[PDB]
RNA sequence: UUUGAAGAAUGAGCCUGCGAGUCAGGGACAUGUCGCGAGGUUAACCCGGGUGGGGUAGCCGCAGCGAAAGCGAGUCUGAAUA
RNA sequence: UCAAACUCCGUGAUAGCUGGUUCUCCCCGAAAUGCAUUUAGGUGCAGCGUCGCAUGUUUCUUGCCGGAGGUAGAGCUACUGGAUGGCCGAUGGGCCCCACAGGGUUACUGACGUCAGCCAAACUCCGAAUGCCGGUAAGUCCAAGAGUGCGGCAGUGAGACGGCGGGGGAUAAGCUCCGUGCGUCGAGAGGGAAACAGCCCAGAUCGCCGGCUAAGGCCCCUAAGCGUGUGCUAAGUGGAAAAGGAUGUGCAGUCGCGAAGACAACUGGUCAAGUGAUUGUGCGCCGAUAAUGUAGCGGGGCUCAAGCACACCGCCGAAGCCGCGGCAGCCAACGUGUUGGCUGGGUAGGGGAGCGUCC
RNA sequence: AGUUUAACUGGGGCGGUUGCCUCCUAAAAUGUAACGGAGGCGCCCAAAGGUUCCCUCAACCUGGACGGCAAUCAGGUGUUGAGUGUAAGUGCACAAGGGAGCUUGACUGCGAGACGGACAUGUCGAGCAGGGACGAAAGUCGGGACUAGUGAUCCGGCACCUCUGAGUGGAAGGGGUGUCGCUCAACGGAUAAAAGGUACCCCGGGGAUAACAGGCUGAUCUUCCCCAAGAGAUCGACGGGAUGGUUUGGCACCUCGAUGUCGGCUCGUCGCAUCCUGGGGCUGGAGCAGGUCCCAAGGGUUGGGCUGUUCGCCCAUUAAAGC
RNA sequence: GUUACGGCGGUCCAUAGCGGCAGGGAAACGCCCGGUCCCAUCCCGAACCCGGAAGCUAAGCCUGCCAGCGCCGAUGAUACUACCCAUCCGGGUGGAAAAGUAGGACACCGCCGAACA
């Protein structure tokens, strides 16, 4: 399975872990998207920053 | 008021945790009583400080109801 | 100047002039650059109408350890190659 | 001119104090903390910036694994304390006998306990979540412009408010003191909250009379909906407030009585369907209440909602993102300067490159 | 005559405090402030240190001359509730708690590795050598169950050394090793040596920082209200819920390169929680007159004695002498 | 290899302990006899030690059975909590107690040695 994650909210006002999880996912601005395989590490990453991104199943 | 006097913090507690590899002589816990008792390859100091007698990995176990600290001789490469 | 002042914290009526990290020292440390290189360099001074030439006294590198006597790629402690 | 005259000189006295310190652009970018201090508005060292060198992902995030706690919670014949529904029950004193020896009766005083119920920052037989230490696999990786060490140059060492956890105070303060890989401001423009350092959205390299959105909005002021569908509100509630008071109303749930004629009205007669008390609820009402002027929707105005609840459909809306063009820093590729990828808010401050003046 | 006369302080002054140790605050690693809450220390022990061996309390029950709740004796139950020199905490019944025998390791030279840390301090430590103690031996012993019982540097004293010795030999003096001398207690210790007044004051800063005024809150104040124990329409205790910034307060955001501090006079303006006049209601209102409660802010609301006064008391009035 | 057996050890040291009922002495384990020898009593051959085996399984010990007291103990649910929504109220994802209950439990394992084959 393949996940498309797009950033929809700003990093301003977020905690250190949330910014670092967003960076680890690999996106920097609003409306940028990445395609990352559906594994446990990806689930943890999206679970950290679910309030800042939108997830869609490719 | 009478109050206002206190002593310095003594920084007691556990220094190396389970799985950490240590050298001989390294301090494992800093305690007042014998909250942890020495196990294998572990000695006890004058202030009841636990330290390693041989290199290896820290292992926390219970012996006859007492929490003990032991050193496991990690395998040579 | 402040946590914070558009101001009810400070100063300034206006213009034109003037008004605040500089110099000395073979000073000290660091970093560029140039010369020479196990060597580098002269000070006072002397001789040149100059900015040039001479001038080895010194100074810094070239062996360290030890309070010191001292020993020396070792040396100090120590009864000890401990 | 006098709690020690005046003048010159020492002298450009000394002020941990106050004020001032003059051209530009590019890159990075704090702190208001800890310890000590004849110390508290100063300073030394450390923490945090920058530059150079060395080292390479050692930093960080996520998953898994190995660890120690004594908080929240809970519990207590598991301890220690306060307790109780406080029960009998000690212990003392009076009363009654009168001996004062011996004694008994309590509105007497009435120990601990305990059937059972309680409480606890300085209680714990228990006991998390997070956080912390280490291991491990990945992620990011033409970047975080990350860590670590050494050296040059620093500034900072009065913080503020907001959110959570606590202490002091009367859990009162726009009070004070701490903790927080909490945020923002400080040092941050833009949009929203009428205005509004600290709240919400979002981090400004420059240009454009292009587009899409965030928060917040769409009757007029004012850009975009007097939008659609189903309901509620009569209080201008919306558009500030409590204990408490109250035949408002919508929905739902009960029960009592009842065509053998129910309630009202006029135990028995007439009469003619509902008639009584609640239960939780969604909105409403009094409580409500100061002194320049409406003044507690930003204004006009709004229930023919432009109010509220629930679904649905659009659009407006920023310096955010995208489009097109210019510039710059870092790095990469190939070259003998082109292309490409990232980045370019900024005070104290660090580094780099330049304009103009005179000799 | 030259100087000194500390700091903290919810502004100052009196007072208290300043170093070390233990617990809570402290938010389950460490660390964490307050003039926050509780306590202790500036020693002691020649054995209460080292070693070897042995033992197990307190409490309760029963039975015993004095003897009793409680001394000493016996039996039973008793796993920790006793005790550990000394606070508290963490421990210790395997004992670190009780007893006995020998003894001085309450050593000398050292010390891999660490903890804690701005630095200076501080803390633990296996193991090696010498020479010992105890023990059959294995082994343990570099003081004490642990964490307080302490003071840097300088200067000087004492003992020892195969150090040095100002021409030489000595000596003096200096040096090393061990060690002694500080309520330097303001305990990182400005000097070996130090108290006060200033309203005669001066200078430079600071609203860090206060005084009067505001901005906020409300211990207190006042305006009410909630239930009704009662006395008997009117008062309403015991408790409970609200306004206001008209009282004293608390904070220090505002100003120390200036915001006049009380009363009085002159002149206002606003609120209504109404003193008179106006309108009502019930009367425990017969009428008069009041009580009491509603609505109502148009106008009005005196002059003097005493005191600087506001406040207050008094004197005459007035429809009334409002807050 | 077997026995109602004796020792020496274990286990996140009670699921094992305590209590009750019913049994045994082959060798062992004990109680037991005595103080002559080593040794001993803060007095006591009680204990320690030594020398023996007349008696006895009444005790210790171990065997079998009892949930009685203790002990161990789920799942679910809840308390609490990290993050995120939410103008308060509360909600979403994840973690997840203590207590209580169902229940478990009158131990299991290892190495030697006795007596028997």
């Amino acid at each position: 399975a393949e996940l498309k994650i797009t950033q929809v909210r700003s990093t301003i006002g977020a905690r250190w872990k949330q910014r670092e999880s967003l960076r680890t996912l690999g996106l920097k601005k609003i409306r940028q998207s990445v395609v990352r395989e559906d594994n446990a590490q990806t689930r943890g990453l999206i679970n950290t920053v679910h309030h800042l991104v939108e997830v869609e199943e490719v | 008021s009478r109050n206002g006097r206190d002593s310095a913090a003594q920084r007691l507690g556990v220094k190396r945790f389970g799985g950490q590899v240590v050298k001989a002589g390294e301090i494992l816990v800093r305690q007042r009583g014998t909250h942890f008792h020495p196990g294998v390859n572990v000695g006890r100091g004058g202030d009841d400080t636990l330290f390693a007698l041989a290199p290896g990995a820290v292992e926390f176990g219970a012996k006859r109801g007492r929490k003990t600290v032991n050193i496991v001789p990690v395998a040579r490469p």
